């Protein structure tokens, strides 16, 4: 291990791939899951042919190219393109050969079928992987909080989740995906931000009022007041800039843009928020064990970064749950990478190091054994 | 909530862990480069400003191969930069180091992860692959 | 190459061609792109008929001669006179056969169809050209500055450009070719001259004045200001002399011609100032890259050569774009010819040297893959 | 802003390099029309002055094509002069050596790029036209 063997650990979340080691606490390898492909031509003689920009280097030419997530909310949509960000992650910062390395992977929980054993199969067979492990996210999140009790909402930039546990027992009926995370939340931006005028009708800029609402929008912990007092604009307006130069002033946009993760109506949905689905879990859950959900519900992911959500959460699962009992929330640093950090440290458990998926343990038993170590 | 100032510090720590990996790594391939750029007497103080220009890239790969690759016009200039590296990555593609960022500019601008991002790729394919002759 | 196949670098632009061999820093031919016509009779026996001089030759006997431009704002008007001025430049000037060279020919975009295949076919035609490249103006003076990013503005004789760029990526669309260069300014100096009683209806004259205009017409930093203190002429007045041996005065009659480059209501058109028109291309550009066409305002062309230009651009482009950030402009010397010497650098690439347009090329495919590789 | 002075620099070096062509290309002229010339005994120091009446390069097209050219009034005057290479014009006219700035003047003022402008049009259609006998 570490440097040895050494079981690559590979967060590939939507949005954002986040790649380290065995044992490292800090995944050296961050860079957005995109490829940037260009749109309008050129005609130079010597110039970078590119025809396939990948990863962060795509963030440099956001307006020639056009930006893709090749994985869609857990769901891998283009497979050669998720082996443009595998081999720029293996090649250009992790810089060895997963011919060697087990890879811990990382993927989203209520996964159809072939996302499993494709992720890993492109790992088997283009790269060479002599073990790996695909892995679900929030119970990662967990190994970095490092606990077996509670129920864990890892909302990254594609998908929210509320996986509940007890003492390393999950409860898998009442597990509940979501599509309520930081690529949702920037298309009810775009939508609510030109209501001022401000349109941003390309990709690019999409990841640039995604750093907009990374930065600025918060979670009003009462949300309504918080329009209310939109009315005079003292502080909630906020001046931003472009990398054009140019100004932005946002006022209540900010709050009610991640309130669409706790009033989906504002995208228009049936689902309700974050906390309601957490809460909706614990009815799936034993009378016993309930109350160590209530004081125990973690936070993990990307768009949990933002100010204001854990303590609306109190606030509303108290008004959900029995408030004669304690509803703490447990949110801690790193929570995006807590994902990754607890796998980079599951890895690093020698019990863990009998449960890869080894290389002929795919080949000649099966791609569905996949499943049978990944569930 | 402290995500945001702890990733302030964390990232600082992913690319320290990154530095401490790619600069051990630059003096691997320094040692390595300056055994194989020593057969046409060029020494290798800095990957990222000797081997930028692309024609001493090509002069690696001439060294490693063996062989001889074109050496287009050179300058003060941005375009006589790219033509030369964009021969070299004209073998290098020929030896499959693909365009993930390993790219024409990133070694005329001596992109510190990606100059070494290429050339370390060009290790992982010659002790593995026939960029060697 | 270099005296062997050797690619015949020839810049057509209005006004001047200047013509050398592929490697040459300096184009050994330069002389301007007329041909001499005799208007009054002579019997005299014994005397040069000539009936078309041409190019240089026409510089001698401007009296005489009605002096035309076979090219109009790179739009060819006459194709033989066209043709003069090319037989000329291969036999009295590159002083070789084309016949065995490639000749990189430039031209101005956004051509009309015919422009870029007859160009082409005069050459392969009447002349032999084994291969040979008509080419884009303001690339090959980026290809001499060097550079890959930024926008380029061309203002030959004929034809001021907008052409963006951003490492090695064009945007065709956010190109903009303007009829503001030297021809124009001179026909503005005409009739802006005349009110201090000098006629010049001539030709002749209209490159002395010209030439007036190359020496004497800067650009007015600011303009209105120079205009208030042409009130007392102190320096502003100068003394010119003709070939005549006749002086005039010129005042403000200075500053204010070249102006109708940055306020063409001096001319009287739509259009705006060479500011405005980069500006405008930057308009449809892409938020991401729009800072980098700010502080990489390159400058080409012969009416180009003015004092008093690019301050006054890095000062109105302030006023336009956001001055929260910078706005370089990047004048290099041999502006004019930078156009060629960058195409005398371009055919020196191997690279390039696939990119021509060979002789069976053009016979049996088309004159249709002209624009299949120069666009 | 400084492309002004620089054409000062420039074009000294437009017309250095073409003298460094025209004058090597004068000597290939030179002693290729002594290999000519030296039929009719004629030699040649300088084309711009030797060949400079019209009716030397009458000679010189007489000894080429093998031929008999008219030989009309010369003397101090410029008429002298121009009929003289006019009637070389007739011939070379006569050999497609167009008016392209080939003149009777020219060669009458011993233009230094015209002068021979024109003798290596002879040159560029003696061996590839039928200036030749």
């Amino acid at each position: 291990m570490d440097d040895d063997i050494a079981a690559l650990v590979v967060d590939n979340g939507s949005g954002m791939c986040k790649a380290g080691f065995a044992g490292d606490d800090a995944p050296r390898a961050v860079f957005p899951s995109i490829v940037g492909r260009p749109r309008h031509q050129g005609v130079m003689v010597g110039m970078g042919q590119k025809d396939s920009y990948v990863g962060d280097e795509a963030q440099s030419k956001r307006g020639i190219l056009t930006l893709k997530y090749p994985i869609e909310h857990g769901i891998v949509t283009n497979w050669d393109d998720m082996e443009k960000i595998w081999h720029h992650t293996f090649y250009n910062e992790l810089r060895v050969a997963p011919e060697e390395h087990p890879v811990l992977l990382t993927e989203a929980p209520l996964n159809p079928k072939a996302n499993r054993e494709k992720m890993t199969q492109i790992m088997f067979e283009t790269f060479n992987t002599p073990a790996m492990y695909v892995a679900i996210q929030a119970v990662l999140s967990l190994y970095a909080s490092g606990r077996t009790t509670g129920i864990v909402m890892d909302s990254g930039d594609g998908v929210t989740h509320t996986v509940p546990i007890y003492e390393g027992y999950a409860l898998p009926h009442a597990i509940l995906r979501l599509d309520l995370a930081g690529r949702d939340l920037t298309d009810y931006l775009m939508k609510i931000l030109t209501e001022r005028g401000y349109s941003f009708t390309t990709t690019a800029e999409r990841e640039i009022v995604r750093d907009i609402k990374e930065k600025l929008c918060y979670v009003a912990l009462d949300f309504e007041q918080e329009m209310a007092t939109a009315a005079s604009s003292s502080s909630l307006e906020k001046s931003y800039e472009l990398p054009d130069g140019q100004v932005i002033t946002i006022g209540n946009e900010r709050f009610r843009c991640p309130e669409a993760l706790f009033q989906p109506s504002f995208l228009g949905m049936e689902s309700c928020g974050i906390h309601e689905t957490t809460f909706n879990s614990i009815m799936k859950c034993d009378v016993d064990i309930r109350k160590d959900l209530y004081a125990n519900t973690v936070l993990s992911g990307g768009t949990t970064m933002y100010p204001g959500i854990a303590d609306r959460m109190q606030k509303e699962i108290t008004a959900l749950a029995p408030s004669t009992m304690k509803i703490k929330i447990i949110a801690p640093p790193e929570r995006k990478y807590s994902v990754w950090i607890g796998g980079s440290i599951l890895a690093s458990l020698s019990t863990f190091q009998q449960m890869w998926i080894s290389k002929q343990e795919y080949d000649e038993s099966g791609p569905s054994i996949v499943h049978r170590k990944c569930f | 909530n402290d995500s945001s100032s702890a990733r302030l510090f964390e990232r600082s720590r992913i690319k320290a862990l990154a530095d401490e990996r790619e600069a051990v790594q630059k003096k691997t391939f320094t040692k390595w480069v300056n055994s194989h750029l020593a057969r046409v007497t060029c020494r290798v103080g800095d990957l990222y400003s000797d081997l930028r220009d692309g024609r001493n890239l090509l002069r690696l790969l001439e060294v490693l191969s063996g062989e001889i690759l074109p050496k287009p016009t050179k300058g003060r200039m941005r375009i006589h930069c790219l033509e030369n590296v964009d021969k070299a990555l004209q073998f290098l593609k020929e030896q499959k180091v693909h365009l993930e960022n390993m790219g024409s500019h990133d070694i005329v601008d001596g992109n510190h992860r990606l100059t070494l991002g290429l050339v370390w790729t060009i290790i992982l394919r010659f002790q593995i692959q026939d960029i060697s002759v």
